[PDB]
C-alpha cells in the first residue's frame, strides 16, 4: 500500500556565518561558536530539546565583547521537540 | 566528554508535559546512531584553518557521547563532499537509528560552504540546499521522520557583525 510523506520534513540547521577568522595571539584557538555550542550541549542536553538549546546559545552570545557571535537557526521542518535524553 | 545525563524521573518528567509533540527514541540496546563531521581546515589558496583540530576534537567527542557514531572527513572539494554525502544518506545504520547529526566547518561565502581547491577566481562551493537535498525523505528514505541536525560553521570574510550605538 502507497502512503504519501513531505519530501523536506524533519531538518534544523545550526549556523554561524557572522565572521570568524583566525587570531594573532594563540592561532590553535578553538572557535567560540563551537566551544559555546559544545558547553549548551553539554549542560542543557539533559533538559532542553535542541530548538532550544540553540536560542540558549543566542542568549549567551547577547552581548558583544571578545569574540561577536550570533548564530541563526535555519529551514526548520521538526514538527516535534527533539529532546537528547543523553544516557538513555 | 561531560555531558550532564538524563535521570528517569526527569525523562519521564519531560515525557509528560509534552506527550505526543516529542521524537521518538530508538532503544539504547539496538539502536545505531551515525553522525559525520567534514572539516575543511587545509585550502589551496584561502587562509589556513587553525584550531579546527580542536573543533573536531571537540564536536566528534560531544556527538559520541550523545551516542553517536562520528565519521569525520577531512579537507574535500564540494564534488567530494556531494559524494561523502550520499554514501552516508544510504548507509544501512539509519533503518536503526532514530536521528542524524551533520557537521560542516569551513569558509563560507554568499552561496555557502568552500571546498578546498576554492578561489574566489575558480569557486569550489558546496550549497546548503544541497545538503537538505541529500538528506531529505525522497532522496534519504531511511531517515524519514527522524531529525536531521546540521551543524554549519561557514564564517564569511566580512567586516565584524557588530556596530557602535550611542547610549
Ligand atoms: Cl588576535
Amino acid at each position: 500500500a502507497i502512503k504519501k510523506a513531505h519530501i523536506e520534513k524533519d531538518f534544523i540547521a545550526f549556523c554561524s556565518s557572522t565572521p570568524d577568522n583566525v587570531s594573532w595571539r594563540h592561532p590553535t584557538m578553538g572557535s567560540v561558536f563551537i566551544g559555546r555550542l559544545i558547553e549548551h550541549m553539554q549542560e542543557y542536553a539533559c533538559s532542553c530539546d535542541v530548538e532550544e538549546i540553540f536560542r540558549k546559545v543566542r542568549f549567551s552570545f547577547e552581548q558583544p565583547d571578545g569574540r561577536a557571535q550570533m548564530p541563526t537557526t535555519e529551514r526548520v521542518t521538526l514538527t516535534r521537540c527533539f529532546y537528547l535524553f543523553p544516557g538513555h | 566528554g561531560n555531558v550532564k545525563l538524563c535521570s528517569l524521573e526527569e525523562a519521564q518528567r519531560i515525557w509528560k508535559q509534552k506527550s505526543a509533540e516529542i521524537y521518538p527514541i530508538m532503544d539504547k540496546s539496538s539502536r545505531t546512531r551515525l553522525a559525520l563531521i567534514i572539516c575543511n581546515e587545509e585550502f589551496d589558496s584561502i587562509p589556513r584553518r587553525t584550531g579546527a583540530e580542536v573543533d573536531i576534537t571537540g564536536m566528534t567527542m560531544l556527538l559520541q557521547n550523545l551516542g553517536y557514531s562520528v565519521d569525520v572527513k577531512k579537507n574535500l572539494t564540494a564534488s567530494d563532499m556531494t559524494t561523502e554525502l550520499e554514501a552516508f544518506a544510504h548507509r544501512p545504520e539509519h533503518k536503526t537509528s532514530d536521528s542524524t547529526f551533520l557537521v560542516f566547518m569551513s569558509h563560507g561565502i554568499r552561496e555557502g560552504i568552500c571546498g578546498k581547491k576554492h578561489s574566489e577566481q575558480v569557486p569550489d562551493i558546496l550549497q546548503l540546499n544541497a545538503i537538505f537535498n541529500m538528506l531529505n525523505t525522497k532522496n534519504c528514505p531511511s531517515l524519514k521522520d527522524k531529525p536531521k541536525v546540521i551543524i554549519i560553521q561557514a564564517a564569511r570574510g566580512d567586516s565584524p557583525g557588530v556596530v557602535w550605538f550611542k547610549d
